[PDB]
């Protein structure tokens, strides 16, 4: 019974670590875009 | 990308401000330094002493 609770509470802190990691790609693709666009406009 | 655009549009507007400014000067310096003579100071000396 303890040995579940431990395997389950090991998954549980991994699957929070990869929802983090995938947070920054969403938030660095979204700046890189953005910074783009802004020097297609700068240009012409 | 918005504010940035306006900022350099004003920018060149000063640019060209500040070169038609110093020749609307020299202008009004070369016009005066040819259309003022003896007859000016009659109505330019008399209007200081009112002053």
């Amino acid at each position: 019974a303890g040995q579940q609770l431990r395997e389950a509470k090991a998954q549980a802190a991994e699957i929070v670590e990869q929802a983090k990691k995938r947070a920054n790609q969403i938030v660095d693709e979204a700046r890189d875009q953005a910074r783009t666009e802004g020097e297609r406009l700068k240009a012409q | 990308a918005q504010a940035e655009i306006e900022q350099e549009l004003n920018s060149v507007k000063d640019a060209l401000r500040a070169q038609v400014g110093a020749l609307a000067v020299t202008g009004a310096e070369k016009i005066l330094g040819a259309s003022i003579d003896a007859n000016a100071h009659e109505q330019l000396v008399s209007k200081l002493a009112a002053e």
